[PDB]
RNA sequence: AUUAUAAACCAGACCGUCUCCUCAUGGUCAAUCAAGACUAUGUAGGGAAUUUUUGGA
């Protein structure tokens, strides 16, 4: 219920470490309580571009280091 | 007609002598009334409110009987709570072997089937060590009477001289049992209360339990006194010149029985209750249409011949014949004023008229408690369902005479597993409206009953017929 | 209603449940939680005969259990539908 | 309410480590403390199970996947509990 | 061990009890704060491993548990 | 509060329990499955909402192979508490 | 030992050990006597003798003490204020109960322990059968809420019938108050003979 | 505890004697010189008709052990002893909560009972309490020297009930005499239904 | 807790246990041998009676015992004396009994 | 800003191509088209077509509503 | 002068002697311009599908 203060966040590159070794990363251009990340850039790791803008399942994302601190 | 008191199916009972009193009176008719009966206290009242002459009322005393029954009378203690204690189960045995002994032959009253069920197996484990465990003949001849096995669990107690009765058997294992009875062959019979009915004259008779669960009040009851008289009723044919009735009583009815077995019945109304649906239909046949038809009506019933007698059983203080017909009309209101708050009668001013409306007219017509159609016309409405219409039903007051044995709760609850439609929330479950319910389904959905229940779902059956029909012509309405 | 009811009645018995990663552990039942949270004095263990690895009390967390088996060999169930019922005594 | 959120909540702006279900092992400032135990932290050591540790600026850690968080020995008696 | 019939979790706070998690890796630690999820705050860790034989130690935290992945708790030995 | 809950006791019968449901009322053989290669059979007794099941006269079936092999071990079981998560599927067997 | 005075010089505590052990007994020995005798003034006061050797309290200690939840600083405020006990009983709202029992605290509390605790509005007409003999139809409602914590497996009841002095038992019985009887107005009769004075 | 892994003077003799028949056995022997373990023995003889050793599951419904010690302490001390030695079948060793008649049907559901023998005869004289005495297998009498004081009388009258009372069973359990060294060794034999043996 | 007076004897090495110790103090008693400490107990019978607690030395004051029975001083029973004496040699651990 | 609760109504509405991801196997992965309004994170997708991507590809599908626990991308 | 020790009635099998958490309930308190800790009722609920206890083995 309590809402993830994301608005730190918002609009800065962040360097996901999502479930199961996959690197990621993209802008926060939205957020939620569920952590459902709306985000607009998704790549792979060298690297190569696979899709725009993004929304991953909260249940699935752990770790998000902003690149931008 | 010494059933007439006996509850209020007693008082409908009444009511029809009365009105066939008041029609001789208003057909002047030459009918004539032949009220058979037990020994009554009061008889000559009876009598004279039945239109006869002191001539033809023949009121006896119970020692006037032929058969000189010895009726033996025995209490316990921490009985009151229970149907029967083990001391009682004891004497019973002891008074049980004392006629197989003998040439007499002796048998035993009870509650229900699981009581008989109970003794039957204790009955047993009492002769096998004692010398008696004979049936007066060998154990291959009574296998060929019991081929048939139905139910199965009559066989093995039925195999060592001591056979069963309870309501509703396989009529053919019943009429086999009877004839091992009659020809000589089973030695004790153990019999459902209900069963008072199938009269197997026996020699001695033990009453085991003068007392009766019943789910009505969550309580044992005791067996009230018509009940107990059928085995006073069945004497002794083989050894003439004697009868013998062992009793299985509390200390607290042993004076109501020591009392009320060997001195005449005291008859009192129970009109009392029931003018409310009686009153009703009378004013649907339209003989009434007053506050002074109502009075004469009961003039002519048993209820206002009774009450110059005992009148503080009837709450009459003033017992004056101003007093009594003030109190009457006083009654007379209260059951009108009853029928106009439900949708049954309308009244008004000029002597004043009285008429029906649908409610009141239907119930005339199917025989409904008041009570009962009152019930019907709040929880009916425009959009009840099915299943709400068979709630409804299920809480008609008819259901009183429906047994709820020890531990038929939890039987209940177990079935209702099995069952298509489920019960309201906010209502009981120990009540017979649960009961009725269920053993509404229980047949509709073709359910393997347990044979004690299907008695009961016949007895439900016996009523429904007319309430549904009622039911259905109060929607109509 | 629910069969977490049914070990809610189930006060101290011997029980040797299997947990879902694989273990057999002897001890008494004592009071269960609505989200099946026993609580089990006297213990015998195997960590990943079976070895013996010396514990004596453990307290469940109720997300790790496979089978629970062998406190009692009974069937006896409802509750509820009594008690909705008995207390409509008066509107 | 849950004693041990209070004291998350007590201890915002400490050094706090931690331990992931992978067990990627972390130790820096505490930012925030929230009812569901989502964290954030600030000049953040990274030191894996892998071996290949490095230095970050910041991180967000999600609490439903946390096994557990190291907190220091002051908030031990007082004042959270009466 | 010497612990005795202990009824329920408030009755058995603050003692030093071994946890067991969802990879293996067992603990010790003293009890601080029950919860609805069994998020039990522990006065001083030492954890300890298995390679997949034979167990190894850490120790560099004083801990706030999470529930979700425990399997159980186990007492070692009172205060006092 | 009490209609809410009650009235989803109907959608046991109904809904994807309505098979075993029919399978306790009158105990059958079932296949019952688990998470780490497991195959488990019993007949059905008690039943609830979130399959946290009840049974009688249980064969679990299931393999220990310490080297590329099948050893499929079995032993009798009797009135268990399965908690419903670890089942997966469940069928009524003719 | 029905009020409660455990001891110093232990020789009388030992002493009083026996009474203890064997009082309850005795007392409930006297108690059935006089019910059988039919003497209304001892069994009376006998059973509420048995009550207190059971309960281990006064007729004056206020009831609620036999709860085992209630506490101690209420009960010390319903003793001295010298009301009636069953004012209180009869009382509705527990803002009302919390207000009269000197500790609005626990208030609500003393409510719920208030609807825990036994009191019928007991109707009973007789009606004469014949000369001798009288039926006393009567109606018993069980107001209280059941606890089986409380109330145990059921609520025993010994109905006395007895005379206008209150010297003579007519008629008693015991009655069992079980919780599906609770709130149910529920009969009983029994019949009773007379003296021909 | 087998310390000494071998019987004492006294039930070396009787050992076999105790395994061999079930017949009314009885032992005048020194004070505190394993009588316990006579008895323990004897419980567990009994429980060899009962209890199978291929199927180990405990035949608890059948057999229903009676102690008679004299005095509450000793009682108390011999049930933690019945539990320690018979923990092992799981035997549920209690000592009689009485509390009322009606009430007492935890001691139906018991295995072993150790009683006083005042308590004994109020629970073997009231009436639904006959189920458990033919249930009772084994009435083991510990310090029946008692018999010589004004309590023993009640030890006497339990004696006149197991033999004389039920004869609607007709099953009479196996009598076990303890005490301490005492002549008219044969005149209580005789009382007991004691032979030579 | 000990009350009386008796708690002086206790401290002192030589005391004793009666119906009139209290359930505690009477206990203490008890466990004040067998933890071993006490040198000497007195008391009355009750112990022989009762607890099982065997000194290998025992005495026994008196022949008079005053029943409510008689109303009058009679001399010792047998039965009681035997029991009493019964308490005699510590069974488990010592030769013989005093 | 773009809360997600508002992302679906968006989805629906514009009928976007899309590239599903799952948890237990990272090679398969599945592409289409979402359709459904829901309060779970489960949501109908027409044209499902499981590819596997190059871990460090001839293979189509049918229609396919996936369960809202196991989804792990959504692109538009 | 002055007295050993010692066991004990009664309601129970048709029957849930006994709950860790959240929500509501009225009665309180601790309090700021509409919100937090306590007794007490069980009359609510606990796959709120993701932040824990119902599935990533």
């Amino acid at each position: 219920v309590s809402t993830p203060e994301l608005k730190k966040y918002m609009d800065k590159k962040i360097l996901l470490n999502i479930n199961g070794s996959r690197k990621v990363a993209g802008i926060l251009r939205g957020y939620d309580i569920f952590l459902n990340v709306v985000l607009d850039d998704a790549m792979e790791i060298n690297n190569h571009q696979l899709g725009l803008q993004t929304v991953i399942r909260g249940n699935s994302i752990i770790s998000l280091e902003a690149l931008d601190a | 007609a010494h059933e007439i008191s006996q509850g209020v199916y007693g008082a409908v009972y009444e009511t029809l002598i009365s009105r066939m009193i008041f029609i001789a009176t208003q057909l002047e008719k030459k009918i004539r009334f032949v009220c058979l009966s037990n020994c009554l206290a009061n008889a000559r009242d009876f009598g004279e409110w039945a239109g006869m002459t002191k001539s033809n009322i023949y009121n006896f005393s119970p020692s006037e009987r032929i058969e000189p029954l010895e009726i033996n009378i025995q209490s316990f203690k921490d009985v009151e709570h229970i149907s029967f204690n083990f001391s009682m189960l004891q004497m019973a045995f002891e008074a049980s072997a004392a006629a197989a002994g003998n040439r007499n032959s002796s048998s035993v009253f009870l509650p229900s089937r699981k009581d008989c069920m109970e003794v039957a197996s204790a009955f047993m484990k009492f002769s096998k060590a004692i010398e008696w465990d004979m049936l007066n003949v060998e154990e291959e001849q009574i296998v060929p009477y019991i081929e048939k096995l139905t139910d199965g669990h009559l066989r093995a107690p039925l195999k060592h001289g001591v056979g069963i009765l309870y309501k509703g058997m396989a009529s053919n294992d019943e009429r086999i049992v009877k004839r091992l009875y009659e020809y000589g062959a089973v030695s004790v019979l153990l019999i459902s209360k209900d069963c008072s009915a199938f009269a197997c004259k026996t020699d001695e008779v033990i009453i085991l339990g003068t007392n009766l669960y019943d789910g009505a009040e969550h309580k044992y009851m005791p067996y009230t006194i018509n009940e107990l008289l059928e085995m006073v009723g069945l004497a002794s044919g083989n050894d003439s010149m004697a009868g013998k009735v062992l009793i299985l009583t509390s200390h607290n009815m042993k004076a109501y029985y020591k009392k009320f077995l060997i001195e005449p019945l005291p008859t009192e109304s129970y009109l009392q209750y029931i003018i409310h649906d009686t009153l009703n239909n009378e004013i649907a046949n339209s003989i009434i249409q007053s506050k002074q038809d109502c009075v004469d009506w009961f003039t002519y019933s048993y209820f206002y011949r009774r009450i110059h007698v005992n009148p503080s059983y009837y709450g009459v203080r003033d017992t004056s014949p101003h007093g009594i017909s003030v109190f009457l009309s006083n009654l007379v209101e209260t059951c009108l004023n009853d029928l106009v708050e439900s949708s049954f009668i309308e009244i008004d001013d000029t002597t004043e008229i009285i008429s029906t409306l649908s409610n009141g007219l239907i119930a005339s017509h199917y025989g409904v408690s008041f009570f009962t159609i009152q019930s019907f016309v709040s929880s009916l409405s425009n959009t009840s369902t099915l299943k709400n219409m068979l709630y409804v039903l299920s809480t008609a007051v008819e259901f009183e005479s429906v047994p709820l044995r020890k531990g038929d709760r939890a039987l209940l609850v177990k079935l209702s597993k099995r069952l298509p439609l489920r019960f309201p929330e906010h209502t009981s479950s120990g009540s017979v409206s649960f009961k009725v319910f269920l053993l509404l389904q229980a047949y509709f959905s073709r359910l393997e009953l347990p044979v004690d229940f299907q008695n009961d779902l016949k007895d439900i059956l016996e009523k429904v017929v007319p309430l549904i029909n009622v039911v259905v012509d109060i929607l109509s309405a | 209603m629910k069969l977490v009811n049914f070990l809610k009645k189930l006060r101290n018995e011997q029980v040797t449940i299997e947990l879902k990663n694989g273990t057999t552990v002897w001890g008494t039942l004592q009071s269960v939680s609505p989200q099946m949270n026993a609580i089990l004095t006297d213990v015998k263990l195997t960590l990943p005969s079976d070895n013996i690895a010396s514990l004596q009390y453990i307290n469940i967390r109720g997300n790790t259990i496979r089978q629970i088996i062998l406190p009692d060999s009974l069937n006896l169930d409802s509750l509820l539908v009594d008690q909705k019922q008995l207390n409509s005594l008066r509107r | 309410n849950g004693i041990p959120v209070k004291l998350l909540n007590e201890a915002q702006g400490h050094i706090v480590s931690l331990e992931l279900t992978t067990g990627a092992t972390y130790r820096g400032k505490l930012v925030e403390s929230e009812d569901s135990m989502n964290v954030q932290l600030r000049d953040v050591i990274a030191t894996e199970p892998q071996g290949a540790v490095t230095h970050m600026d910041q991180i967000f850690v999600r609490g439903s996947q946390i096994k557990f968080i190291v907190v220091p020995d002051l908030l031990k008696n007082a004042p959270l509990f009466k | 061990i010497q612990v005795a019939h202990s009824s329920r979790l408030a009755n058995l706070i603050d003692y030093k009890l071994r946890v067991l998690t969802q990879d293996g890796r067992v603990y010790i630690g003293q009890l601080m704060a029950f919860d609805k999820h069994m998020n039990l705050v522990l006065n001083e860790c030492i954890e300890e491993r298995v390679p997949k034989i034979k167990v190894e130690k850490r120790v560099l935290g004083l801990t706030i548990l999470r529930g979700e992945q425990i399997l159980s708790t186990v007492v070692e030995d009172k205060p006092l | 509060r009490a209609e809410l809950e009650e009235l989803e006791e109907f959608e046991f019968k109904h809904g994807p329990m309505s098979l075993i449901n029919d399978a306790m009322v009158t105990r059958t053989p079932v296949i019952i499955s688990l998470r780490n290669n497991h195959k488990i059979i019993a007949r059905v007794k008690a039943f609830d909402r979130h399959c946290n099941m009840v049974l009688e006269n249980v064969k679990e079936l299931w393999t220990e192979k310490k080297g590329k092999n099948v050893i499929n071990r079995e032993r009798f079981i009797s009135k268990l508490f399965l908690r419903g998560d670890s089942v997966i599927v469940v069928l009524k067997t003719p | 030992y029905f009020s409660q005075l455990k001891f110093e010089g232990f020789a009388l505590n030992s002493d009083i050990v026996f009474i203890h052990q064997n009082a309850g007994r005795l007392l409930r020995a006297m108690f059935e006597i006089c019910l059988k005798r039919g003497w209304g003034h001892p069994t009376r006061m006998l059973l509420n003798l048995c009550k207190s050797a059971t309960t281990k309290m006064w007729p004056t200690n206020c009831p609620l003490r036999q709860f085992k939840t209630c506490p101690v600083e209420v009960i010390k405020r319903l003793e001295a204020s010298t009301v009636p006990w069953g004012d209180y009983l009869q009382l509705e709202t527990p803002a009302e109960v919390g207000r009269a029992i000197r500790s609005e605290k626990y208030g609500k509390q003393v409510y719920d322990l208030l609807k825990r605790f036994p009191k019928m509005s007991v109707t009973c007409n007789a009606q004469p059968i014949t000369r001798s003999v009288m039926r006393f139809n009567i109606e018993i409602i069980a107001d209280w809420i059941w606890d089986m914590n409380v109330h145990g497996s059921l609520e025993p009841f010994l109905l006395m019938l007895e005379d206008t002095d209150g010297d003579s038992i007519l008629y008693y019985d015991v009655l069992f108050i079980t919780p599906d009887i609770v709130g149910h107005e529920f009969t009983l009769s029994f019949t009773y003979e007379l003296k021909q004075h | 505890s087998s310390e000494t892994t071998s019987l004492n003077p006294i039930q070396s003799k009787v050992f076999h004697a105790a395994f061999e028949g079930d017949s009314n056995m009885l032992i005048c022997a020194p004070t505190g010189s394993g009588k316990t373990n006579i008895a323990l023995l004897t419980v567990l003889k009994a429980l060899s008709h009962h209890y199978n050793p291929k199927t180990k599951k405990l035949n608890l419904s059948a057999f229903k052990i009676v102690y008679i010690a004299p005095l509450k302490a000793l009682v108390q001390e011999q049930v933690r002893e019945f539990q320690r030695r018979l923990a092992f079948l799981g035997i549920k060793v209690a000592e009689l909560t009485g509390d009322s008649r009606l009430s007492r049907k935890q001691i139906d559901e018991t295995q072993v009972l150790v009683s006083t023998p005042e308590k004994w005869d109020i629970t073997t004289r009231n009436s639904n309490n006959l189920a458990i005495v033919e249930l009772v297998r084994l009435l083991i009498i510990d310090e029946i020297h008692l018999l010589h004081d004004d309590r023993g009388p009640v030890l006497e009258s339990i004696v006149a009930r197991t033999f004389w009372a039920s004869k609607y069973g007709q099953e009479y359990p196996r009598i076990i005499g303890l005490s301490a060294t005492l002549p008219n060794y044969e005149d209580v034999g005789r009382f007991l239904r004691v032979p030579k043996e | 807790v000990l009350d009386p007076s008796l708690r002086k004897l206790i401290e002192s090495g030589i005391g004793t246990h009666h119906a009139g110790l209290t359930r505690s103090d009477r206990s203490l008693s008890e466990d004040l041998f067998a933890d071993g400490l006490l040198q000497v107990l007195v008391c009355t019978a009750t112990l022989a009676w009762g607890v099982n607690l065997p000194a290998h030395t025992v005495i026994i004051k008196g022949t008079d015992v005053y029943s409510p029975e008689k109303g009058s001083w009679e001399q010792l029973s047998p039965q009681d004396v035997l029991q009493m004496l019964g308490r005699a040699g510590r069974p488990r651990y010592d030769t013989f009994g005093e | 800003m773009v809360p997600p609760i508002n992302c679906i109504f968006n989805f629906l509405q514009q009928q976007t191509p899309v590239t599903i991801w799952l948890f237990e196997q990272i090679g398969i992965r599945i592409k289409g088209k979402i359709v459904g309004f829901d309060e779970f994170m489960n949501v109908v997708i027409d044209e499902a077509v499981e590819i596997p991507v190059n871990s460090a590809k001839g293979t189509p599908l049918g229609k396919i509503l996936l369960k809202g626990d196991n989804i792990t991308l959504i692109t538009s």
